């Protein structure tokens, strides 16, 4: 079925039939082609098309017309056939606005007086006042009763002082900024050098749900439209692929919109800060194509997805369900100091095993005993080999340093499971240690972090319980898929 | 700071079928309460200060782990979007695009009736109950969400909903849930309130389908 | 064959249905050009998107007691050597690497000392002692401990400037596609109080219309579906605006024009137009052959799709047309990457 | 860039204040200490941690930065964090979990 | 790279191949020997494989009319009982003969040199026979599998001329059920509608795009799933055939896979040795390790009758200069 | 199956504090529909028989909790709330009740502020609960060597709609409603003047201290 598979390759594939622009041989091929391979064509169209393989045929064409070549030139560019029903757009009662200051006033690390700020703050509570249409006529003040003076805007002007002083310190570290970080312009980026004038409005100054007046400054096929909106970054409209095909006749370049914004973005990581809707022609119901996520930098500062995608928004990378549940796993008992701790307790005994050839300790302390020469505390672990029955294995080697050694109690130790032993030879028996104090202490380790995944797994449980009443996710909603 | 905005309409306007007392506590006293503790929560962060009421509520749910101040803020929003859900001359059946689009997606109108009561009876506990415009999906669905959780979590859009906590009916129909339900229904849902929510999502989720050309 | 890595486009005159269903092949009904527009190809698809801007590419106690010196954690365990002091005697495969219910030691005293905790081993024993578990493998390799030139020998066993991307969703969602676009792929062709852009400020709830940010205008279908029948007298072609103060009180300059306050400036302006429902030479997406042309001037267009339209050039994502007559197949859905070579 | 406290949402109030900490109950959570080692963590549960003693290394999985966090901090660890935490120098702390 | 070849260096390089990997993994596949009463066990211990130099140099094996050879010993383990019952004697193995340095083997007093032979490589070929689609897998063992389409799919895996079954019945027959079909090919509904060594691995893999690991070195069932997904494929018109005669799709074997092969051939007549001196030992008791139960005898005849015998083993045409190098850079598709 | 038990103590008996209309609504209704569906999920299946407690602790098939789970839980929890309550109730414990809330909490008033901050702080519906937690997990690494007395700690929790610490083999000892039927009526959005009256002047503090000599049954057993 043929309809059905153009609307397909349409929506799903993103087809459109964008007209071709083709020098006139090969719009004579494009059509000769179609009579056959030899053939003496016989088409009005194709024989126009072979009379247009000259340009002085071309010229005389233009003579006859009338139309001038470089009119002629530019219609050739023309669409190719059903443009669209003209928009008719219609405004939903007055555009009744509030000098409202935005909510993200100060900018991040921007310090200002908390007393002003909570004056400009106080006018966001305004936004909850009831206007109604039957309402705004009776009241409404015109002409000189409506001249600037008259309007309380006072904590707004507040705002505009904060305002101009943080664009007084800090317009130049934002240029700084911007040709670090990006190399070259592109519409959301910062207007800098020779294109920035002094008044653009930072972007401090927008907030979601302010109106501007703009002009459309560009369109990309594959991003949207792109609106100076009066500021240091256009505003960007999201529109994509085959929804141009129809936009293309509305949204032209240098019109004149009324645009809503609709989000505003950290400039450093998405590319386009200010997304915008279209107010005035509004094309709602022709954008088809819309973005999942706002596009983003991947820069040469990031170095972790996860930490990109918390930092734009983004679902986390999936990852094969594990089939194992997190509450029925085991309890983490084994605390990974203990590993260090016998580390040290082996150092202990070897020193003590040397202290049991006792002439060549003679003369200092145990806690007096030094590190050899050339002793590198930088790196803990070296790596060799090790072989036994003409056969070779990978061997391990970790560095103890004496000054972590307990040594003068694992001495007292020492001495009293000798004289212990000494005393099982007297009994006629032998003596086995059951445990030294660096295995009790690695056993309490082991207590503590036991400890810890118990009450980890209680919480656990409890959560569960509460989650699952609640219906809210027990693992994280985008770590897990099936495939 | 968001202030206490009202319902549309006066507090007695919902009389008989939702009292004057009962709007009173649930306006004056509850969607109160929770204003002013979100105001008092972000006076103390400016992040959560600087985003707006829907960015808002997305990052407190904070991806199904929700921070402090999520439970006022959705508070705040799901009662500011109940009483515009609700109006006095509620009528019986959606007309125009709401008509057009419940038809498609449920069927029919008693279809929808059908999933939004049985939704409503079997939401446990405190909850809400939403007639949402899928964002990926362009379709109606309804969704039951327990405590403060509404669709915007999932950047789903709400058209319509029903509070289901206890203190919304208590005073006027006590245990009997299901005939605060049918009043809801049959008294007091908004669809022109419905129609503007289309039209805003449809900004948003285009539910119309394109021409193709030839 | 594709001469360049890129995607296929076909405007018109190819059939959209398949020859024959579940194939990639369509027929030629009559000529037409396939372009395949270029694109480099190439990921974690959860953090690239669309329109991602990628700018990165002996002693005696020890004879009885060495039992301390070992150790056994969740999958491991060491034991001394000096073979051990105990007399328990180990022996490994000759490359290290065990296998299910392999012998490790042959000779009971405690191997190891007894924790109070012993959380849930993979690796199990049993008695001469065998070593069995559960692709997972056991491998045993030395420790030696070193301090102050003494050392001791541990067997340790245990189980062991660049592009943007432009992406598809496909024929299924999980077979998403890329295509880096570079300046090695799309270039520009050459340049061919007062009004100003700004804010007006932040539009009101209207609560005549239901929404908590307002919806401004209906567009010609809105007002079929969504415009409810109290609202009729609302619905203005000419745009009014009112400006509401701190106050609640009410300014229009004057309620025949189209005067809005600019906030950075405090000063009424008009705006442009009346905004009711009253251009370039090239359009997007539009495709050009090589040496077409605007106009007499030097620059000729090369062969290419307009990506970017701008106020004085345009950004062109290079193309190259391939032509085809009737009954020529076509190796391809619309928009399948095609590699270089590819038929 | 953006901390990285702020991006996994490490909430964590430097030098508390008794008047918090018997809020809190420090005195009742248990005890962990570590010495001088790694441990890999993934949080099932939020936790939330009152250092006593020494210093706190962490660094999310696959991160090349890593957040401090020193005596008299308290920090909440999110669930489903996960993170290596080293610990360079005897430490201290008393942690309680913190269900739904 | 920057200069012409050593001309000699193709058999020279081939030779240090068969030496420096040859000799273990033939030796590695020579397997324990049991007795016929299951009570006495001998093995070969590889990882003591010993070549010692050759004892006779090449002008005085020339002279003599002998092979220029090195010997092969290995030690080898022998239960003859439990317990101590072992004896472990380092056996030799036999002759190898080695080649000189500009690419020939003495043999018997005659230089001989190893033609190379030319081979259809392994892999997976599409045939339009006459339209008939029809896959051939070829094994390095040279052994064909065939698959066929004639008309409206209904792929059948050939086996004989009598014998075709389709290929969901093969691969249920192999094991994988009709979902593990519907999961694994592209094209699942038009299979529901019918109700090889190292280079093999590899070259299936490149023609099919797949990407099972090289450690598979036999076919595996979806292989042959994904043969007839290409199979439909190229029904469809969605692939090409293949051209066999071209030179792409061919191999070369070199004097190292011939010998490698000769030594299998080898140790294949040394486990028909062993296993009946066992019997002997097992029937007349005799002597534990003289030497052992190994003879010389299948090494050195099995590399003395591939020189003396086979087609690709031919005397060195010593004529002039430039016909002994020519000789060992021939390529015959004989053999 | 099980049966409506009414509250032990005439419908009356509480009313200055909790209002008759109040208990008429919530037992009456509230309480009786949920044993009555609880009655008609278990009838004709393998859960009829079991105890209301059993019933509970399988019902919440360790999560994905079964249908029958809500109204077995709250038919449990609201005969435990009549239980919880007395007229005259209130004032303060004695005993080993006091024992463990001076040693858990440090004072009688610090278990009360924070038995009262929890209760005000479970939003939505659901319960808070004073439990004796010797609770033993089934993760085969659970068992503790060396216990000491210090654990089995009185612990203060809430939970939401029909969670109950039974499911987490603790067992309660004091609980207070906090869905909004159970007060609504006699105090509106005021939940915690409900709270206050409910430790003041309506606590079971015998019935606690029973409960806990019961809990001391069950964990010494072990
Ligand atoms: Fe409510
Ligand atoms: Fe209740």
């Amino acid at each position: 079925t043929e309809d059905e598979a153009r609307r397909r390759n349409w929506i799903e594939r993103g087809w459109a039939p964008w007209e071709e622009i083709l020098t006139p041989e090969a719009d004579f091929a494009r059509k000769s082609l179609n009579e056959g391979e030899e053939v003496p064509l016989q088409s009005p169209e194709a024989i126009e098309a072979f009379k247009m393989l000259r340009p002085s045929y071309r010229k005389k064409k233009i003579k006859e017309m009338g139309i001038t070549e470089d009119e002629w030139y530019a219609k050739q560019f023309e669409i190719r056939g059903d443009k669209p029903p003209p928009l008719d757009t219609s405004w939903a009662g007055p555009l009744v606005v509030r000098q409202i200051p935005p909510r993200d006033w100060p900018p991040k690390g921007w310090e200002v007086d908390r007393k002003e700020l909570e004056f400009i703050r106080e006018a966001h509570k305004l936004m909850a006042e009831r206007v109604w249409l039957e309402d705004l006529d009776k009241d409404l003040k015109v002409g000189e009763d409506a001249t600037v003076d008259k309007m309380c805007l006072e904590r707004f002007k507040v705002f505009l002082k904060q305002y101009n002083e943080w664009v007084e310190a800090n317009k130049d570290r934002l240029e700084e900024d911007s040709y670090k970080y990006d190399q070259d312009f592109y519409p959301g980026r910062r207007i800098r050098g020779k294109d920035y004038k002094e008044g653009m409005y930072e972007l401090p100054f927008y907030y979601p749900g302010m109106i501007c007046e703009g002009t459309v400054t560009t369109l990309h096929l594959y991003q949207g439209a792109f609106v100076d909106i009066g500021g240091v970054h256009e505003g960007w409209v999201p529109i994509k692929g085959n929804d141009w095909f129809w936009i293309r006749h509305f949204i032209r370049v240098g019109m004149h919109v009324i645009v809503e914004i609709t989000a505003k973005r950290d400039p450093y990581r998405f590319r386009f800060p200010l997304e915008l809707r279209f107010v005035h022609p509004n094309i709602d119901h022709m954008i088809f194509n819309k973005f999942d996520f706002p596009p983003i930098f991947h820069r040469d500062g990031d170095t972790n997805p996860d930490e990109i995608r918390r930092d734009c928004g983004r679902p986390p990378e999936p990852r094969k369900d594990p089939g194992s549940k997190p509450e029925e796993e085991g309890l983490l008992s084994d605390h990974p100091y203990v590993d260090k701790l016998w580390q040290l307790h082996v150092a202990e005994q070897m020193i003590l095993d040397d202290y049991e050839n006792p002439e060549k300790y003679k003369g200092k302390k145990l806690s007096e005993l030094s590190d050899d020469e050339g002793f590198d505390e930088r790196k803990e672990i070296e790596h060799g080999e090790a072989y036994y029955k003409k056969t070779k294995l990978p061997k391990v080697i970790l560095k103890t340093s004496v000054k972590e050694l307990d040594l003068e109690a694992a001495l007292i130790e020492r001495k009293y499971h000798n004289k212990l032993m000494m005393e099982a030879k007297a009994r006629g028996e032998g003596y086995k240690i059951e445990k030294l104090r660096r295995n009790i202490e690695m056993d309490e380790y082991d207590s503590l972090h036991w400890r810890r995944s118990l009450e980890e797994r209680e919480a656990l449980l409890r959560d569960i319980s509460s989650r699952q009443a609640l219906g809210l996710p027990l693992e994280e909603p985008g770590r897990y898929k099936p495939g | 700071y968001y202030g206490l905005k009202t319902p549309p309409y006066p507090l007695d306007a919902l009389e008989p079928y939702m009292s004057r007392r009962t709007l009173e506590v649930h306006w004056g006293k509850h969607h109160r309460g929770y204003v002013d503790n979100l105001n008092k929560q972000l006076g103390k962060d400016d992040k959560l200060y600087g985003y707006t009421m829907e960015e808002l509520i997305k990052a407190t749910y904070n991806n199904g782990n929700p921070l402090p101040e999520f439970n006022n803020a959705a508070q705040v929003y799901n009662h500011d979007f109940f009483w515009e859900s609700m109006q006095p001359g509620g009528g019986d059946m959606p007309q125009k695009g709401v008509l057009e689009q419940i038809e498609k997606d449920f069927g029919s109108f008693t279809n929808f009736r059908e999933k939004f009561t049985n939704a409503a009876l079997t939401q446990f506990g405190s909850g809400w109950v939403w007639l949402v415009l899928k964002r990926e999906e362009r379709r109606l669905e309804v969704v039951k969400t327990s405590n403060a959780i509404n669709p915007l979590v999932w950047d789903d859009i709400p058209i319509i909903s029903l509070d289901v906590w206890e203190h919304s009916y208590y005073l006027d129909y006590k245990n009997e849930r299901g005939k605060y339900i049918n009043t809801f229904l049959n008294h007091l849902v908004s669809w022109n309130a419905a129609m503007s929510r289309m039209a805003r999502a449809e900004a948003f989720v285009n539910l119309g389908e394109p021409n193709i050309p030839i | 064959y594709s001469d360049s890595e890129g995607e296929m486009h076909w405007s018109t005159d190819v059939s959209h249905a398949p020859e024959f269903t579940y194939s990639n092949v369509h027929l030629l009904p009559k000529t037409s050009h396939l372009w395949i527009l270029s694109g480099g190809s190439c990921i974690l698809f959860s953090i690239h998107k669309d329109q991602d801007q990628m700018n990165i590419p002996y002693s005696a106690i020890f004879h009885e007691n060495s039992d301390l010196l070992a150790k056994r954690r969740r999958n491991r365990f060491l034991i001394p050597f000096q073979i051990p002091h105990s007399g328990i005697s180990v022996e490994i495969p000759i490359n290290g690497i065990f296998r299910r219910n392999s012998i490790f030691a042959f000779f009971l005293a405690t191997l190891f000392p007894k924790d109070l905790f012993r959380e849930k081993d993979n690796i199990q024993l049993r008695v001469c002692l065998v070593l069995n578990w559960d692709l997972e493998e056991v491998r045993a390799f030395f420790v030696e401990v070193n301090t102050k030139g003494l050392i001791r020998d541990f067997i340790r066993i245990g189980l062991v400037n660049h592009g943007t991307i432009r992406m598809f969703l496909n024929r299924n969602k999980e077979s998403q596609s890329l295509l880096i676009l570079s300046s090695s792929n799309c270039f520009r062709i050459g340049p061919f109080i007062k009004n100003s852009s700004g804010p007006l400020g932040t539009a009101i709830q209207i609560s005549n219309f239901y929404s908590f940010l307002p919806l401004l205008t209906y567009n010609q279908i809105s007002v079929i579906k969504y415009l409810q029948l109290d609202n009729f007298k609302y619905i203005f072609q000419v745009i009014h605006s009112y400006l509401i103060d701190e106050n609640g009180r009410i300014f229009n300059l004057d309620p025949y024009s189209n005067l809005v306050l600019n906030p950075f400036k405090l000063n009424w302006y008009f705006l442009h137009q009346n905004y009711n429902n009253n251009s370039t030479i090239i359009s997007l997406g539009q495709f050009f052959c090589e040496n077409v042309c605007i106009a007499k001037k030097e620059p000729y267009l090369k062969s290419g799709q307009v990506l970017i339209v701008q106020r004085d050039s345009v950004v062109i994502r290079s193309a190259k047309p391939y032509l085809a007559t009737p009954g020529a197949k076509v190796h391809g859905h619309y928009r399948e990457i095609l590699y270089e070579g590819d038929t | 860039q953006t901390p990285l406290e702020e991006l996994y949402n490490v909430k964590v109030e430097r030098k508390v204040s008794q008047r918090r900490l018997d809020e809190l109950g420090v005195s009742r959570w248990s005890v962990w200490k570590t010495g001088k080692c790694k441990l890999p963590w993934d949080w099932q549960v939020d936790q939330l941690v009152y250092i006593e003693e020494g210093e706190v290394r962490v660094v999310p999985e696959g991160s090349k930065r890593f957040m401090q966090f020193l005596a008299g901090d308290l920090v909440r660890y999110p669930k489903w964090l996960e993170a290596d935490l080293f610990f360079n120098a005897p430490y201290s702390e008393r942690y309680c979990f913190k269900a739904y | 790279t920057s200069t012409i070849p050593g001309f000699n260096q193709i058999q020279f390089e081939g030779f240090y191949r068969f030496i420096d990997q040859g000799l273990i993994e033939e030796l590695s596949k020579f397997p324990k020997i049991e007795d016929i009463d299951h009570e006495i066990e001998f093995q070969l211990f590889v990882e003591t494989y010993q070549l010692v130099e050759p004892l006779i140099k090449e002008r005085d094996a020339v002279y003599e009319s002998l092979t220029y050879s090195s010997e092969l010993y290995v030690s080898a383990g022998l239960i003859w009982k439990t317990n101590r019952n072992m004896q472990e004697q380092r056996i030799f193995i036999g002759n190898i003969p080695l080649m000189n340095s500009l690419g020939t083997s003495i043999v018997n007093g005659i230089y001989r040199v190893v033609i190379n032979q030319i081979l259809q490589s392994p892999g997976i070929y599409y045939q339009s026979e006459l339209s008939v689609y029809t896959g051939t897998i070829i094994s390095d063992w040279g052994g064909r599998l065939e698959l066929e389409i004639d008309k409206k799919a209904r792929i059948w895996a050939r086996v004989s001329r009598k014998q075709k079954i389709s290929i969901l019945v093969l691969s249920s027959a192999m094991g994988s059920n009709l979902r593990e079909i519907l999961e694994n090919v592209c094209y699942p509904e038009i299979f529901l509608s019918f109700l090889l060594g190292r280079i093999g691995r590899r070259n299936i893999n490149w023609r099919l795009n797949l990407n099972i690991p090289q450690n598979n070195i036999f076919l595996l069932p979806r292989d042959i799933l994904a043969a007839a997904d290409h199979l439909i494929g190229m029904k469809f018109g969605m692939g090409t055939l293949d051209d066999m005669n071209h030179l792409k799709n061919k191999r070369i074997r070199s004097v190292a896979d011939l010998l490698q092969d000769q030594l299998g051939l080898a140790l294949a007549r040394l486990e028909n040795v062993v296993k009946g001196t066992i019997g002997g030992a097992i029937r007349h008791k005799l002597i534990p390790t003289p030497q052992n139960l190994v003879t010389s005898t299948p090494l050195t005849t099995t590399y003395e009758s591939f020189f003396g015998l086979h087609p690709l083993s031919q005397v060195l045409d010593r004529t002039n200069p430039l016909t002994q190098i020519v000789h060992g850079r021939k390529l015959s598709y004989l053999g | 199956g099980f049966e409506l038990k009414p509250p032990p103590y005439p419908l009356d008996a509480l009313e200055p504090h909790m209002s008759r209309e109040t208990l008429d609504y919530h037992w009456g209704k509230h309480h009786k529909t949920y044993v009555e569906n609880l009655n008609k999920q278990i009838v004709g299946t393998d859960l009829d028989g079991l105890s209301l407690e059993e019933v509970v602790l399988l019902s919440y098939n360790r999560g994905n909790m079964l249908p029958a789970f809500n109204n077995a839980a709250q038919a449990w929890n609201h005969e435990f709330f009549w239980e919880s309550i007395q007229p005259g109730g209130g004032g303060k414990p004695s005993g080993d009740l006091l024992r463990l809330i001076e040693r858990d909490f440090g004072s009688f008033s610090d278990f009360v502020e924070r038995f009262k901050a929890a209760a005000a702080s479970n939003f939505g519906s659901g319960w808070t609960w004073l439990a004796y937690k010797a609770n033993r997990l089934d993760v085969a690494n659970a068992v503790n060597p060396l216990p000491k007395e210090e654990d089995k700690k009185l612990v203060i929790v809430k939970t939401p709609n029909a969670v109950n610490p039974l499911v987490w083999d603790y067992s309660p000892l004091l609980t207070i409603d906090t869905w909004e039927h159970a007060y609504y009526l006699d105090f509106e959005n005021r939940r915690i003047e409900y709270i206050n009256t409910f430790m003041e002047k309506l606590v079971s503090w015998e019935t606690v201290s029973t409960r806990l000599e019961s809990a001391m049954a069950r964990a010494a057993q072990r």
